[PDB]
């Protein structure tokens, strides 16, 4: 079957000098994850269940 | 006539190669890579899914005795307790108080829904590359599949075009892999035979739908407490289901370069690493030829701004002599800059514009416009934007042209202290010769 699932909202982006600033308000606890799109990704995962930047 | 270009295994980069078939006026052809696919060579090592514990009805054998017998089943586990005396609802089931037995047999089981929701552990090498390639030039605007290697041509308008074998090795899966639906996974799963309880492949099996089955799930029985019919026994609890958990994310989203990972079948998408050389077969209706093409002569370039930006954020204006309107192919021979268009309209206004995306404070890079040549400099300021929703649209060369400024107060400065160390050795010399004759 599908299942719905819900759509997190849109993270506040902010943009300085080689960062990007997110803030993220979660209704639950929501997946984060980031990687570099080069040769090391540092792959970046994390759980946010708190309004968190 | 073949012809060779080498462009970028960049998603959505349309680069340019240029055609100089001196019978002919020249052409450009842009060449962007649409997809590609980077498919691995499977080969399955065995299956995983949950177990089955079946646990059958307690063989109890009031006043009386019984035995176990081995069995060809996975885990089997089988004992007998001598000395029960259980109770069931209506009272004491046996009528001998001591004189009884109960058979605890169990033993484990590949799952019902294992045929539905089950790891496959594979082994992934000699990956192939199949990319599709957008080509267009002249009237010609299509796009076509090809394997990325030295072999297959592919008609495109009557062109063939051989892309030329992936300049990497590279590939993110590791040599052993894990598959689970719509997920991959690199992991060292251990070999078939070799699963332990309550890690990965502690039942491990050939094929989906094969009869045999390995189990090493640590399955012990124990007696029976006093009074109560209950099998009772310990077992670890399955690894798959604790995997399923583990996981954490796929390599879907740890993969280098950007690559997205696909199953069914597993390949990794759109990986920016590398290059693809392309073979341009061009048959003689593509080109024009020089008694119909614009005499295009004493072209020259200025530049109106340039930023050394993502996108074309560079401005130049082209000006020179035709003696008839027409399409000229446009190129720039230098990859410090790559250009936006292709192809310009020349027109008896003998002045045109062209757009260019560079990554250096000063480019030197130099220009076309059909047969015509001349070279392009710019003063190039940088961004203020400091992130960008697209990549790159310049090759990255960043060292400045000798002619720059950076580049020509070092020659002053190179140049004034090695002129001065120069007038040194000379003054050294002539004295040394003087005071060598006295």
């Amino acid at each position: 079957v599908t299942c719905r699932v819900p759509l997190a909202r849109a993270p506040d982006v902010t943009y300085g000098k080689k960062e990007v600033t997110l803030r993220l308000h979660p209704d639950h606890p929501t997946l984060f994850s980031y990687r570099s799109l080069g040769a090391e990704p540092h792959p970046y995962e994390e759980w946010v269940d708190k309004f968190s930047e | 006539y073949e012809h060779t270009a080498t462009i970028p295994n960049v998603v959505g980069f349309p680069y340019k190669a240029h055609i100089e078939r001196n019978g002919f006026s020249p052409m450009t052809l842009q060449l962007e890579v649409v997809e590609t696919s980077l498919e691995p060579t499977l080969n399955l090592e065995y299956i995983t899914c949950e177990y089955k514990t079946v646990v059958p009805s307690p063989f109890i054998k009031c006043c009386g005795t019984s035995e176990c017998s081995s069995k060809e089943q996975p885990d089997y586990q089988c004992k007998v307790y001598t000395g029960v005396y259980p109770f069931m609802w209506g009272g004491a089931y046996c009528f001998c108080d001591s004189e009884n037995t109960q058979l605890s047999e169990a033993y484990v089981d590949r799952s019902d829904v294992c045929k539905h929701d089950h790891a496959s552990a594979y082994k992934a090498h000699t990956a192939s590359l199949k990319a599709t390639i957008r080509i267009s030039y002249g009237t010609i605007n299509q796009t076509t599949e090809a394997f990325v290697n030295g072999e297959h041509a592919v008609n495109v308008g009557g062109s063939k075009f051989i892309f030329g074998p992936i300049s990497t090795a590279w590939s993110p899966f590791d040599n052993k892999i894990v598959v689970y639906k719509d997920d991959v996974y690199n992991q060292d799963f251990p070999p078939y035979g070799s699963g332990q309880p309550g890690r990965f492949g502690d039942i491990q099996s050939r094929t989906v739908e094969s009869k045999d089955l390995y189990a090493n799930t640590a399955l012990k029985l124990s007696r029976p407490s006093p009074g109560v019919v209950h099998v009772p026994y310990t077992q670890t609890p399955s690894g798959f289901k604790y995997w399923l958990k583990e996981k954490g994310s796929s390599l879907n989203t740890k993969a280098p370069f950007g690559c997205k990972i696909k199953t069914n079948p597993v390949r990794a998408m759109d990986c920016a690493v590398g290059s693809i050389p392309v073979s341009m077969d061009i048959p003689d209706s593509a080109f024009t030829r020089v008694v119909d093409a614009p005499a295009v002569t004493d072209l020259s370039c200025q530049v109106v701004v340039c930023t050394h930006s993502s996108d074309f954020g560079g401005v130049a204006t082209l000006s020179y002599k035709t003696d008839k309107p027409g399409d000229c192919a446009v190129h720039s021979h230098s990859n410090v800059a790559t250009l936006q268009e292709a192809t310009v309209k020349v027109k008896t206004a003998g002045k045109v514009t062209v757009h260019f995306s560079t990554a250096s404070a000063s480019p030197a890079f130099k220009v076309s416009v059909c047969d015509a040549k001349t070279t392009c400099t710019a003063a190039c300021e940088p961004p203020k934007d400091h992130i960008v929703p697209y990549g790159a649209s310049h090759n990255n060369q960043v060292f400045p042209d000798m002619s720059g400024t950076a580049m020509t107060w070092v020659q002053r400065l190179a140049s004034g202290l090695g002129g001065l160390a120069l007038i040194a050795v000379v003054v050294l010399v002539l004295v040394t010769c003087i005071t060598m004759r006295r």
